[PDB]
RNA sequence: ACCCACUCCCGACCCGGGGAGGUAGUGACGAAAAAUAACAAUACAGGACUCUUUCGAGGCCCUGUAAUUGGAAUGAGUCCACUUUAAAUCCUUUAACGAGGAUCCAUUGGAGGGCAAGUCUGGUGCCAGCAGCCGCGGUAAUUCCAGCUCCAAUAGCGUAUAUUAAAGUUGCUGCAGUUAAAAAGCUCGUAGUUGGAUCU
RNA sequence: CGGGAAACCAAAGUCUUUGGGUUCCGGGGGGAGUAUGGUUGCAAAGCUGAAACUUAAAGGAAUUGACGGAAGAGCGAUUUUUGUACACACCGCCCGU
């Protein structure tokens, strides 16, 4: 199951209260550290 | 005035970066492997090398026929090849800077214990050495750090007093042929 | 440019010597206002008489009601506010007890929304703040 | 302002007891097991590196 | 307020207060 | 609090005296070493290995996880004795007792970013509160109060303050001065600083 | 040519490949060129010149918009003219009683 995308969540939120926690995840996401 | 000795020293230091990912995982793969109790202890061994390979640096600016260059790189490279993390073909005082922390973390009795077939996890060899079952060539030694000579390599045992050097049973064996 | 003769050492060293009072924290530190201006007189901690309790409005955006208290110290007789964190920790602090004070945290600068409060209170009739908020010591009586 | 609110949430929160769980292993014990877990037990995983504590 | 007015006004109300705060008081 | 047993000093002295000094007591200022478990069988899960093309197959090996089983090892303690010492204490050495929830229970701070680690659940609703800084909280709070879980160091960990590095933000090494802070309105001039080639 | 945040500068070049000589002078924004002391002047004022306290930004150059009682190349954002202290964008911002 598909739950949760980082690049959505980036894009969309980048610019809210959540935006330094989905970078967080995105870079999880992109370096798998 | 008093008669004592106020000399004494810090034998480690801590990192400067509190959370550094690849720090943490490189120190908790070392302790995973050697079985050690906590940083500290890699911070220790990590002091002692940054010693060395600073003494050793100071004596390469000198003159090759600096007298005190060619007396006091020897020492050291004799101590360093007495201990075992270096070789007797090895012995310039460049190959000092090409050490790692695992050649010192290799010469404790916690390892050489577990290496040697005495114990069968180097977690056992720990709990072995702590526990009084273990002598270096006449002597009962508790203590995992002891770093191991070369000439005393061969000189490792099981003490005369413990179950399993030949000695007498412990408690738990009595307890239980007691009961029955 | 700066100048660099061989004998300039004198030049050199007075220039800087008068160029090192135009620093904040320099002359801050070693005009001696400062230290005659600060209560504690160059202490970590105080004791201090509780006067009384006041409320301080916290600076916008924030909106809220910080719980500070207004003390006497004993060593100078000067009155300070002090702020008490946690969560109730208002109720643990009686009128005329005696409190132990320390800084806020930034070398006597206001911090956060609360307004010109630079101490915080630690210990209440003689036992910390902290106890009494998880409920390990209670109040003498 | 008024002074007669202070302490209004903590005293509002309905009271949970914590429940019992087995002791926690410490020193050389405890950093077995996080080495065990963090290193020695991996499962394939696709790129998508999930924290120790993620949920939903 | 422009500066030069700020200056001005300074000036006043120095030369008032050397009228007031006179050498013989 | 104990003693001149050690180190030395004084005296007419090999003999006397010494809160000088030594020995204990208090002591998380600080520094060194170092426990809080180890192993085996089962029950599950992964890897290599082979045979089987696939469904598959195994004590055939290696590694992980269990308030599932089992019997081994120990010192923390209680405590004869010796040793230690002026007499003791402590350490060391040794009899006997001493571990399964081995309840003989490890804590201090955090979980938005800086910075390692949960937009999980229940409360509250710009209140109470957090927050060094940016910020959070006005009915779906990743930040408050809690439960669970997860991070960091560990017999230690937070806080306040002085100070050092970070600061090439005091710059000798090594900073700047058109517009970001900045070159005197201009010239003369004493002290200071600096001073062209040439002698085997 | 080379510099620089850029605007631009043959100097604002020959600077981490950092040293030709020498003078003055700056150290986040306010309080403030204010108070006080000294000194000069008939006066107006000139020179020297703080602290307590307060604040997380103020400021430079350039870009895209919005407003106006105006006509391959750049570190990078980025790629009708023009000005801006506006960007919740003139229904803006902002000064003093
Ligand atoms: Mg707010
Ligand atoms: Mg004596
Ligand atoms: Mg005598
Ligand atoms: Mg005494
Ligand atoms: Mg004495
Ligand atoms: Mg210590
Ligand atoms: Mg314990
Ligand atoms: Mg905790
Ligand atoms: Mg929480
Ligand atoms: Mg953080
Ligand atoms: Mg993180
Ligand atoms: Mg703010
Ligand atoms: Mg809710
Ligand atoms: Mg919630
Ligand atoms: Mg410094
Ligand atoms: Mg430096
Ligand atoms: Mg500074
Ligand atoms: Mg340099
Ligand atoms: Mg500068
Ligand atoms: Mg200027
Ligand atoms: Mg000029
Ligand atoms: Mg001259
Ligand atoms: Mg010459
Ligand atoms: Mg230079
Ligand atoms: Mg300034
Ligand atoms: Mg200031
Ligand atoms: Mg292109
Ligand atoms: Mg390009
Ligand atoms: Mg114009
Ligand atoms: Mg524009």
């Amino acid at each position: 199951e598909l739950g949760t995308d980082p690049y959505e969540d980036f894009q969309e939120n980048w610019n809210t209260k959540h935006s330094s926690g989905v970078t967080r995840e995105l870079m999880r996401e992109l370096n798998g550290g | 005035p008093v008669a004592r000795s106020w000399v004494c020293r810090k034998t480690y230091v801590t990192p400067r970066r509190p959370f550094e990912k690849s720090r943490l995982d490189q120190e908790l793969k070392l302790i995973g492997e050697y079985g050690l109790r906590n940083k500290r202890e890699v911070w220790r061994v990590k002091f002692t090398l940054a010693k060395i390979r600073k003494a050793a640096r100071e004596l390469l600016t000198l003159d090759e026929k600096d007298p005190r260059r060619l007396f006091e790189g020897n020492a050291l490279l004799r101590r360093l090849v007495r201990i075992g993390v270096l070789d007797e073909g090895k012995m310039k005082l460049d190959y000092i800077l090409g050490l790692k922390i695992e050649d010192f973390l290799e010469r404790r009795l916690q390892t050489q214990v577990f290496k040697l077939g005495l114990a069968k996890s180097i977690h056992h060899a720990r709990v072995l050495i702590r526990q009084r079952h273990i002598r270096v060539r006449k002597q009962v030694v508790n203590i995992p750090s002891f770093i191991v000579r070369l000439d005393s390599q061969k000189h490792i045992d099981f003490s005369l007093r413990s179950p399993y050097g030949g000695g007498r049973p412990g408690r738990v064996k009595r307890k239980n042929a007691k009961k029955g | 440019g700066k100048c660099r003769g061989l004998r300039t050492a004198r030049k050199l060293r007075s220039h800087r010597r008068d160029q090192k009072w135009h620093d904040k924290q320099y002359k801050k530190a070693h005009l001696g206002t400062a230290l005659k201006a600060n209560p504690f007189g160059g202490a970590s901690h105080a004791k201090g008489i509780v006067l009384e309790k006041v409320g301080v409005e916290a600076k916008q955006p924030n909106s809220a009601i910080r719980k500070c208290v207004r003390v006497q110290l004993i060593k100078n007789g000067k009155k300070i506010t002090a702020f008490v964190p946690n969560d109730g920790c208002l109720n643990f602090i009686e009128e005329n007890d005696e409190v132990l004070v320390a800084g806020f945290g930034r070398k006597g600068h206001a911090v956060g929304d609360i307004p010109g409060v630079r101490f915080k209170v630690v210990k209440v009739a003689n036992v910390s703040l902290l106890a009494l908020y998880k409920g390990k010591k209670e109040r003498p009586r | 302002g008024s002074l007669a609110r202070a302490g209004k949430v903590r005293g509002q929160t309905p009271k949970v007891a914590k429940q019992e769980k087995k002791k926690k292993k410490t020193g050389r014990a405890k950093r077995r097991m996080q080495y065990n877990r963090r290193f020695v037990n991996v499962v394939p995983t696709f790129g998508k590196k999930k924290g120790p504590n993620a949920n939903s | 307020m422009r500066a030069k007015w700020r200056k001005k006004r300074m000036r006043r109300l120095k030369r008032k207060r050397r009228k007031m705060r006179q050498r013989s008081k």
